[PDB]
């Protein structure tokens, strides 16, 4: 059934991904259509991912431990959509892997690091909430930590990342021209097989565990339940603020594995049998995974939206190159002065609680 | 079976 590509070469069809197109894995339309949708892909989440990183930064009040985590999220969305998927548009027009061998480890590199980052960012911040949550206590943490550990995660990261490009395994993906990590063979020298579980379970799956186990302490403590004024099973209006960003946190945790789970589930699927078909082993079913997982990039903007008036108030202020903040402005903290933004709304030094500094800010 | 030309030259 297999070859060196997922299609059998009962003709003698089949061609290295790295010398011709790939058409007989698939209709060349089929292809455009891969092309197109990185195309729309691009716009989005390069326009979306700015945004945040952009707004964030811009807007003096949005500096929360976890505006710090965020960052790094939407700077991982950020290198997709313009060092990843730019190489996948490029390849889907061309039909295969006109890089050749070493641009497909470069590539699979960056999406690969990108994709270890996410889950582990995700995770940090489903600590950050737990301990949000138990410990109000603001003293116990540090901004210049947050860097420290933002840091640590790219390093993780890399640990599994890089090691393919040292003698690890390698390899493109069903129709491919998108390159991931060696499921179908066991190349021997390569050591294939056990790099493949390592990676899955490691790197995916404990980090996974991890956020759903932490996400199930914080379901004894704040919940979904949020009565919208302060008043209301909520005590104090910080503490009924934040639960809403548990709860973003929660759908951006959702988002991502409905968006990866199935891609890591074949991933694994193949090792366990390969050169054989799953449901059907095909070109079709490893592709639509991985651009899907792609998709991913766009939607956290979507989220932050929909999701926190904060920084549709904030955004909104920024789109506006003046301020024209209508539809009734943050009506809390824009800033906690009053509007926030770089300049205009977020005074300088915004004002500071208790007769000590409790936030560390107006410092 | 794969072309052994291509060996030479994979890129």
């Amino acid at each position: 059934d297999n070859v060196l590509p997922v299609d059998s070469d009962l003709s003698p069809n089949i061609s290295t991904n790295t010398s011709e197109p790939n058409q007989f894995v698939q209709p060349a339309w089929q292809i455009v259509l891969w092309a197109a949708a990185y195309t729309v892909i691009v716009v989005t989440s390069v326009v979306g991912n700015v945004v945040v990183m952009w707004i964030i930064l811009a807007h003096k009040r949005m500096r929360t431990v976890t505006n710090y985590f965020l960052v790094n999220l939407a700077f991982a969305e950020a290198s997709m959509a313009a060092f990843n998927t730019v190489v996948n548009f490029t390849y889907a027009v061309h039909n295969e892997w006109y890089y050749g061998l070493f641009y497909c480890k470069f590539h699979n590199f960056f999406p690969i690091a990108a994709v270890f980052a996410s889950i582990y960012s995700m995770t940090a911040v489903a600590f950050d909430r737990y301990m949000a949550i138990i410990h109000p206590l603001q003293p116990r943490l540090s901004a210049t930590a947050t860097k420290v550990v933002i840091c640590v995660i790219w390093v993780l990261a890399l640990l599994l990342a890089f090691p393919q490009g040292y003698y690890s395994t390698t390899e493109t993906m069903p129709s491919r021209v998108v390159c991931m990590i060696e499921w179908p063979e066991h190349p021997n020298k390569i050591y294939e097989k056990v790099y493949h579980i390592c990676v899955t379970v490691l790197i995916y799956f404990l980090p996974l565990l991890v956020i759903g186990y932490a996400y199930t302490v914080v379901g004894i403590t704040l919940w979904a339940s949020e009565i919208p004024g302060d008043s209301s099973d909520r005590y104090h209006e910080q503490v009924s603020a934040k639960r809403k960003v548990v709860k973003m946190m929660i759908v951006v945790v959702c988002t991502f594995a409905i968006c990866w789970l199935p891609f890591h589930i074949f991933f694994l699927l193949p090792y366990i049998n390969p050169d054989l078909y799953l449901k059907k082993f095909i070109q079709q079913v490893y592709l639509a995974i991985m651009w899907l997982a792609m998709s991913s990039t766009m939607y956290n903007p979507i989220i932050y939206c929909c999701l926190n008036d904060r920084f549709r108030l904030g955004f909104k202020h920024a789109f506006r190159c003046c301020p024209f903040i209508s539809a009734g402005d943050y009506e809390g903290l824009e800033m906690k002065s009053t509007r926030y933004l770089q300049t205009q709304g977020s005074v300088y030094k915004v004002s500071r609680l208790e007769t000590t500094i409790s936030t560390v800010v107006g410092a | 079976r794969p072309k052994p030309q291509q060996f030479f030259g994979l890129m």
